[PDB]
This record gives C-alpha cells, structure tokens and sequence, in this order.
DNA sequence: GCACAGGATGTATATATCTGACACGTGCCTGGAGACTAGGGAGTAATCCCCTTGGCGGTTAAAACGCGGGGGACAGCGCGTACGTGC
DNA sequence: CGTACGCGCTGTCCCCCGCGTTTTAACCGCCAAGGGGATTACTCCCTAGTCTCCAGGCACGTGTCAGATATATACATCCTGTGC
C-alpha cells in the first residue's frame, strides 16, 4: 500500500523539487513524510463529512481540511 | 554511448518543471488513500474529485519540501538530499518538532 | 443594477446579500458591497492581465491553470498575497541551483 | 438540477476587459472563482474583526478599505483603495 | 469603568487545584488571555461549521467537532467528555 | 440552583460564555447546549493547565504562579505546546536546552 | 526632536544576550548587521499594521491592543497585554 | 592570573539567559527604535508604555526563536559559529521575505 | 604524557529585611435570570436519480531489477585567522 | 592577545546514476447495480425578542505577608603550576 508510492514517482517530485542526487534513505522517509500529511488532511475531512451525517467525504471535506491546515487549495470549488 | 552520471538528471528537472501533470499514479495514491481514512472511519465513499484535491495538495506540498529539503543539502556543501535534511526543513517550519 | 451604476462587471448585489448572511456583523453599509466587488473586481483584472500575457507568451489563446501559477509566481506582489495557496495543475516555476549546473 | 451560482461570468467579462482576444478553460474558471471567494473570505473577515475591535455594529467601506490595507501587498493594496474609492463615489453619484 | 475578565473563575479553579496557590497579576493577565484566545479559536470554527453545512445555528454539536479539529488528542478526547457531560447534567436539572 | 452554572456544575459563567457567542456573529442564533459545553471546555483547560503550572510554581519553591510558571508548564506538554504552538507568553523565557556539539568533550 | 540612525540601540551585546538564551554559543561578527537587518523587517511589520488599526480607531495614541492584534493578524499571537 | 578558555563563558551565559525571563534589549534604546519606524509610517504617534513593551515582548520572543533555528543551521553545516547565511536559510525555510 | 592538588573563579546558598503586590471585605450596579410568546429552523419522513463502486480483460507504458563504474560523501589534516575573553 | 574553529586540501571507498532488459499492474474502455445523497412537504421544538427583577461581579479601599533586595558564606571546577 504505502509502498505503493513508488521510487521512481518520488524520484519525479524530487526533480520538479529541483533536487539533483538522492541518498536511498529518502524514500522511505519521503513515505512517513507523505503518510503524517495525508492523515492530519483526512482527519480533518472525515472530521467534516462525520459532522455533516455523510458517508461519502467530499472535495469540500478537503478543501475545508486543506485551509484548516494553512495549505488553502484553488479549483476544487474554492 | 554513455551520458556522465547527473546530466539526465539536470535534463529531467528541465521536463518537469516544464510540466504541471501528477507524477504519483492515480490508483496506488488512491488506495493509499482509503487505507488512511477507513483507520478514522469505516464503509467511505470518495468523491474522485476529493481524491483528485488530496493528490494536488499533497504532490505540490512534497515538491515545496524537496525544494527546501535541497536548500538544506546545499547548506551543507553537499548536493545529494539525505533524510537529515528533510528533518532540518520540517524542524524550521515548525512541521515535526 | 448597481454595478452599472458604479461602473463595476462584478456583482454588486451578489457582494451585499453575502455579507449579510456571512455572519461578519448585525449591520451593513450601502458602500461596502460596492467598495469590495470593487477590490475583487480590481484583483481578478491583475491575474487575468498577467495570466493572459503568459498565454501569450506561452502561445495559445487559452488559460490554462499554469498560466495563473506562472503570473502569480512570477509577480512578486501576487505571489505574497497567494503565499500559502496550493493552485491545482499549476507546476512550479523554472528553478535550477548554481552549484547543481555542469562545470 | 441545483443552481450553483459562482463569479464565472464576471471572470470572463472583466478578462475581455483586458485580453480581448483571449479565452479561458473550465480548470482555470474553477481557480479564478476560487481566488475570488478566498479574497472574499480574508477581507470580509478582517474587517468583521474590525468592527468587533472598535466595538461597532456596521461594516462600512471604510471598515472594508482598512481591511484591504492589512490584506493586501503595498502596492496591490494601492491601486486597490484606488478602485475601491473611484467606484464607490461614482455609485454615490448615480441614485 | 467595568473592564470584564475571568479572573475570578480562574481563581476559583486554581483554589480547586492547587488550594495554597497564588497568582500573579500578570500570571492572571496571560490567564485570562488564554482563555479568550481558546474562546475565538472554538467559536469561529464552529461558525464555519454550521456555514459550510447551510446551517443558521451554532449548537453544541458544533461546539464538540469543533474541538475535534482543533486540540490534540488526549486535551480533545478528555475535554469532549467533560464537555458533553456539563451539557447531559444541564439537560436534567 | 439559578446559576445556570450551577445547573451544569460548572465553575464557569455560562451566562458570559452565552451573551459572548452573540454579540460575537458566529451564527444567526446560537443553541442552549452550545454555550454549556463550550464554557466547560474553556474549563478543562484553565484546569488542565493550572495544574501544570502549580506543579512547576512548586518546583521553583513559590506560592505565586507567574508566567515563567505557565512557560515551563505549556512547553513541557507535548498536546498543550501544540496547542499554544503559535504562541508567546510574555515573561515566558525559554525552555534549558543547549545542543550536543556546543558541550565541551 | 529628529530621530536618527536609532537600530544602532541594538547593541552588540545584547543582539548578544538574545542569542544566548537562543542556545548559540559561537557568534559570526557579520551577524550583528544582519540582525539589526531583521529586527528592523520584523517592526516594520508589526507596525504598518498596529497602526493601521490606530488610524482606522482614529486615534493619534498607539495602544497595547492595536499591537497585540497586529501579532495575532502577522500569526504571532501574544498573551500577556490584553485581548 | 586567570583566564577562562574560550567558549566557556559562552555556555555560562546561555545557561544564565536560559533561566530567566527579563528582557535583553535595553529599554531606551528599544523606544527610541519603535518611535521612528513609526513616524516613517505616519508622523505625530504616541504610545501607551504597555504597547511599546507589548512590541518588545514580541521581538524578543521572535528573535530567540530566530537564533535557536539559526543555531540548527551553523549545525547542520558541521559548524558550531552562526553565520548571516544560516539565518538566510532559516528565514527562507520559515517563508519568511 | 597525564592527572591531581594549588588557587580563585562563579554559582550556589543562608540569612534577615524591607517593600509592595495580592488577596480580602464592603458596598454599589449592571447583566443575567425568570417567565412568556410567536415564528421559523430544523428534524423527520417520503421519493428520486445521480454518482460511486465494481468487475472484467488489451495493449502498453511504467516498475523493476541488475551491472558497472564514476564522483560525491565523508573522514583526516593542517593552515590561517576571526572571535572570545579580559581590562 | 591567542586559541581553537572556519575552511581548503586531500584521499579513499561506495553509494547513486545511467542504461539495457525482464516483470507487473496502471490505465482505458464498457457496462451494471444500488447506495446514498439530493430535493420536498410538514409540524413542532427551540430560540430571539421582550420586561421586570436582584445578586454576581466589579471597583474601590485597605491590611500583610511572599518575594525582591542586600550582603554574608558555603560549594563547585576549571585551568595554570609544579613535579615525576
Ligand atoms: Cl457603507
Ligand atoms: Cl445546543
């Protein structure tokens, strides 16, 4: 699962990153990294859909997650 | 012939940097993704576009971090990022402890 | 309208019924919806002038998200007020460190 | 079929304003409209605080001007007050 | 003039918690700072809440997951029990 | 009891916490269990935190908590420093720590 | 009367002092300027806002809460002064 | 007669300003500071003494913050002395301009 | 080559003292309690259809894996000097 | 004034990058089924609004002891000296 976030895929965001060399080390803690931010953002989304009485969490879950956390997200019906 | 160790490199940053497509496959993302929300609640539907926003936000968010992650390396005179970087950039904004 | 009589494209109405109904006081001034779809009037020219330009440079006819993210970025005064803002298909600018560069 | 409003139409002749001959896409729309709502939020907010701070009831376009000078960016912000006092007066002017 | 505070219902819980404890005015400042800080943090986010589910009420439904997104766990599990007590004791009586 | 504090068995104005949530536009109207749980939570927490901070009073050998007091408590707390996480005491000072590498060998 | 040059208040000592209790024990001597740099970007901000809110309460006085909610607004949120 | 060898004052003083709470800018100068800026912003401003000390109170805080992370910085660079730059990577990091 | 007394260095600590802030009691008023109404929010139940999931099979790129050697990390050393200390 | 750290040099060893081929599952297109969310009409509980009634909470004043200050003394250690 996690490990389904593949070297090469992590290895793509380092170069939009602008980062040249990678220590084989990173990616396992590119995981953690990954896995710490999505539940924080999740919590906080299931938080609102628990709160609106729904079973399907919604983009605006998300987005409502996302501003929480200061990392305010465009085109997902702001 | 043979391409010296870190021109591909310099040559990939270009491409993608150049490119705003996703660079985490959809479907390994998205099942990391209901893994992570069944742990807080149980029987979940996604909207694909709440799937979709989670995935922007996340990517961008990484790449924001290897960029300051690779400050870090810098800092050090080096130039290959090790995850005492990463730990560094977190610290400073206040992220991780 | 109001936004004829102010010489604004934005919704003036618009503006005046969400400001009531948004919690933000008991009360609202006649000026203020006006004022505001003003400002934001104002702002959306910004990014749509700058955008625009980069379509241009970038040779198309139409806005696609990395355009906003290119104008925004790129201008310095933009790029702070959308300081903490994740804008969806936007990239990131061209950035290569020196010491990276070949020798 | 709910009639979910937005700032699309707007969006699009304040762009004809400015670009003529330019177009948009629906990716984009969906960013502009969410730029427009989040401005709204930050300079609604501000000068709700405003009020509360000075204890008064009423958000004025004073209370907004002020609000837009925290918000927003030296010159942004200029221009702005600009926009922002030019269409007021000239609202006040018609009746 | 009257100039508000939580001062005495500081005390109070203080006398509660530790009974030969004293505190200092500025001590009772920060206090009382604190308070008010927690108070809007909750209230606003509360607000959002009934806002974003087209709700004209701020019950404390709201109030707990409020505090769910805002403290971290053990303050948030304890103070949502503590919580949703006062509100079953205040029901009854 | 009148107090509706009393009817909740709170040490907290229920009645403050009450006007405050409307003089206050957080919504048209507010509920009656709203300002109960809230004026509650506000009470964990003072309690939670004077706890710490007499605890850190004593320490220091002191009857009086002043805010170097409520400093070492909230900074010591993982949960309460995350919460206060953005935040500054005035009087506060800072938590001894000094690094490894800066400690003679 | 003029006010002149006065972010050389900031005294190398005490741009010291704060260090110190900042767990630095080794101080480059280029640092003093670039602090003074800092401090000075840091009350520029603090104080574009807290007297924005002065005018907006049109006042010609400063107050401890027109500051106190510039930090909050700048995410640096203070207790200890009212508010 | 004596001499204490360097650094070992250094670590005293760290240790006497980490125990207390007074602040280390001078009160004076730290006024006279805070009443220009302002008059370069708008002329003919007083203030409450509490509000000047409310701003001192928040500079201080910033700027022990601020050499704490500078501090990680001259240590992440296999160094022990703080330099400009580090505080440069700092204030990058932190997203501060 | 190192370590421990020799010494004086700063901090710790003990003391009493002198002070002013907290903590309390008294009395005066404003904000909450109490009791009542009238009105609209929200909750609930009753129908709908849209969106989500699911399962299936085809090429097709992407993941994987290994191989081989190059250059970057890291450790050791030494020089030169800047920054800590003291007056 | 000089000590010990910044940094510049070197020198070694291996951890990543490049690249060719071998292995998986991402993806797309296609249909199928029912969960849940969306919309609607109805009644009643709950909350705003209003008035009259009074003690909780405030300022105000005053009395004293915890803590700050001043100075004496005990406890710790760090570096310089001297000798084997
Ligand atoms: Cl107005
Ligand atoms: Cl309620």
């Amino acid at each position: 699962n996690i490990q389904g976030i593949t070297k090469p895929a992590i290895r793509r965001l380092a170069r939009r990153g602008g980062v040249k060399r990678i220590s084989g080390l990173i990616y396992e803690e590119t995981r953690g990294v990954l896995k710490v931010f999505l539940e924080n953002v999740i919590r906080d989304a299931v938080t609102y859909t628990e709160h609106a009485k729904r079973k399907t969490v919604t983009a605006m879950d998300v987005v409502y997650a996302l501003k929480r956390q200061g990392r305010t997200l465009y085109g997902f019906g702001g | 012939h043979r391409y010296r160790p870190g021109t591909v490199a310099l040559r990939e940053i270009r491409r993608y940097q150049k490119s705003t497509e996703l660079l985490i496959r959809k479907l390994p993302f998205q099942r990391l993704v209901r893994e992570i929300a069944q742990d807080f609640k149980t029987d979940l539907r996604f909207q694909s576009s709440a799937v979709m926003a989670l995935q922007e936000a996340s990517e961008a968010y990484l790449v924001a971090l290897f960029e300051d992650t690779n400050l870090c390396a810098i800092h050090a005179k080096r130039v290959t990022i090790m995850p005492k970087d990463i730990q560094l950039a977190r610290r400073i904004r206040g992220e991780r402890a | 309208t109001r936004s004829s009589r102010a010489g604004l494209q934005f919704p003036v109405g618009r503006v005046h019924r969400l400001l009531r109904k948004g919690n933000y006081a008991e009360r609202v001034g006649a000026g203020a919806p006006v004022y505001l779809a003003a400002v934001l009037e104002y702002l959306t020219a910004e990014i749509l002038e700058l955008a625009g330009n980069a379509a241009r440079d970038n040779k198309k006819t139409r806005i696609i998200p990395r355009h906003l993210q290119l104008a925004v970025r790129n201008d310095e005064e933009l790029n702070k007020l959308l300081g903490r803002v994740t804008i969806a298909q936007g990239g990131v600018l061209p950035n290569i460190q020196s010491v990276l560069l070949p020798k | 079929k709910t009639r979910k409003e937005s700032y699309a139409i707007y969006v699009y002749k304040v762009l004809k304003q400015v670009h003529p001959d330019t177009g948009i896409s629906s990716k984009a729309m969906s960013i502009m409209n969410s730029f427009v709502n989040d401005v709204f939020e930050r300079i609604a907010g501000e000068a709700s605080r405003l009020a509360h701070y000075n204890k008064r009831s009423t958000i004025t376009s004073r209370e907004i001007q002020t609000a837009v000078r925290l918000l927003l960016p030296g010159e942004l912000a200029k221009h702005a007050v600009s926009e922002g006092t030019k269409a007021v007066t000239k609202y006040t002017s018609a009746k």
